[PDB]
């Protein structure tokens, strides 16, 4: 029912209150607390993120070190990170990793695989972090809009334009590393499978004993293309 | 003067910067928009080569055009000069993708309310269309050849600062930032590396369909 | 942890029938059911907010 009727029950009387409440108002207020503890989650993860990364001893600015094409280094450092930390929120109790990783950075269309940037594969029980730098500059280096356009319808140094880029690498590397879980938990035959659908993701990734809940950075707000 | 030449530099560079660069900036542009842009490239005889190269797709809208390396480099420098944006990388794909869109738009009709089409055509190397697998498989194979860069084995759990003031501070200094901006600027920077990188590869996209599909499988795995 | 009672002391009462008497009278006009009727809506919408 659209309202809610309260009546009194007086002892011995016949006098009483017939007061009706609406949901609406509780409705209203169990997603505003509800909107503002998944803000408060996000900002959380980013000030991790970003805290991190400001422990990774590094000089330069983060675009500036995804510019640098003569050192990898840095690159392959940040990489690892960022799996390292989205491995954490996935699973808590463990932080590092079993196997080693070796780090390749590709500066070539012939290497650039149509859409998914960082590359994860494996071979001989070894894993492989396949990178496109170029695709990296060309997606931190778009200009992004800042003016106030909400959109919504249904001290220190860090400007909008590089929350941005660090929330974005912070999206293609959670993609990169559900891909990664996809073969772990399969055959490379499902991870390829997969790598050409992305329709895979329903296996167990709901909240479960081996999927536990999380946001993902993904699951904050609902979107979609407006193509017909 | 009669020409508002500030208003006509302020309109160029905002639809340069629409189509080519494709910045996350996205409202609707109308013919006044286009007529201004190319009045203000006609009047700058620096950018008569820019002028030149949208009028040559007037009549054949299919064709990369063939120049020489000395006018490219005007090109670049040109373009690069509009857009005062010298720290990006403008070189042959921002300028195949902006003849793309030159040619869809003038040898388009009027609309009432807008077309709203993907920026995947007039792809160049007049290659034949292929596949995800197989282009997957061919790049892969290049891939997979060798060449790592570093040998990190033991592992050191991911550090943390354990300071809260570092925390608290950058907590204050983010906590303005409004979070849909950020969600969207993120967003639309994917969908167009991928779009730009796709379109380069010279195969099918998914308009509709891998995006989306993706979005779906996240929603419905967090949801039930 | 914040405030420290250790032996608990018996509850006083103002034993004075005047002012007892002058209470009584003071809300004898003050209709009782409406009061129970407030009470009980207030607890439960604060109960229902707390809870939303």
């Amino acid at each position: 029912c659209n309202k809610v009727r309260t009546v009194t029950e007086i002892v011995n009387s016949d006098e009483k209150i017939q007061k009706t409440y609406e949901l609406a108002e509780f409705d209203l207020k169990n997603l505003s607390s509800l909107e503002s503890y998944e803000t408060l989650k996000i900002k959380l993860a980013l000030s991790k993120y970003m805290a991190m990364l400001s422990t990774l001893e590094m000089t330069q600015p983060l675009l500036e070190i995804f510019r640098n094409k003569a050192d990898t280094r840095q690159i392959a450092a940040v990489v690892f990170s960022t799996l390292a930390f989205i491995h954490n929120r996935f699973h808590p109790l463990v932080t590092n990793f079993t196997n080693k990783m070796e780090f390749v950075v590709t500066e070539t269309n012939d290497t650039s695989i149509p859409g998914e940037p960082i590359l994860f594969t494996e071979n001989e029980g070894v894993l492989l972090c396949s990178v496109d730098r170029p695709s990296i500059v060309k997606m931190l280096s778009r200009e992004f809009d800042t003016e106030a356009l909400v959109n919504f319808e249904n001290d220190f140094s860090i400007t909008e334009v590089e929350a941005t880029q660090y929330l974005t690498l912070l999206l293609t590397v959670e993609h990169a590393y559900l891909h990664y879980y996809i073969f772990k938990n399969y055959g490379v035959f499902e991870y390829c499978k997969s790598l050409t659908d992305h329709s895979l993701f329903t296996n167990k990734l709901r909240s479960t004993m081996s999927t536990k809940t999380s946001n993902l950075l993904l699951s904050k707000f609902k979107f979609t293309i407006e193509d017909f | 003067e009669l020409i508002n030449m500030r208003r006509y530099r302020n309109a160029a560079r905002k639809l340069i910067h629409h189509y080519s660069l494709n910045s996350t900036s996205s409202t609707e542009y109308k013919i006044s928009d286009v007529v201004m842009t190319m009045i203000f490239l006609l009047r700058s005889e620096k950018y008569h080569s820019l002028f030149k190269l949208l009028e040559t797709t007037f009549d054949d809208y299919t064709c990369r055009p063939q120049m020489t390396q000395v006018q490219t480099d005007t090109l670049l420098d040109a373009v690069r000069s509009l857009l005062e944006m010298p720290s990006t990388t403008i070189d042959l794909t921002t300028v195949d993708i902006m003849r793309s869109s030159f040619a869809r738009c003038f040898n388009s009709p009027i609309m009432r309310y807008a077309k709203i089409v993907l920026l995947q055509n007039v792809a160049l190397q007049r290659d034949k269309r292929t596949t995800l697998e197989e282009l997957l498989i061919e790049r892969g194979e290049k891939i997979q050849m060798l060449q790592p860069q570093q040998y990190i084995n033991s592992g050191t759990e991911i550090p943390f600062c354990d300071d809260a003031e570092f925390l608290n501070r950058l907590l204050k200094h983010i906590d303005p930032y409004p979070l849909s901006r950020m969600y969207y600027n993120a967003a639309n920077t994917m969908f167009y590396t991928t779009m730009e990188n796709y379109a380069v590869s010279n195969c099918k996209f998914n308009i509709e369909d891998y995006n989306n599909i993706f979005k779906v499988m996240e929603n419905i795995r967090k949801h039930s």
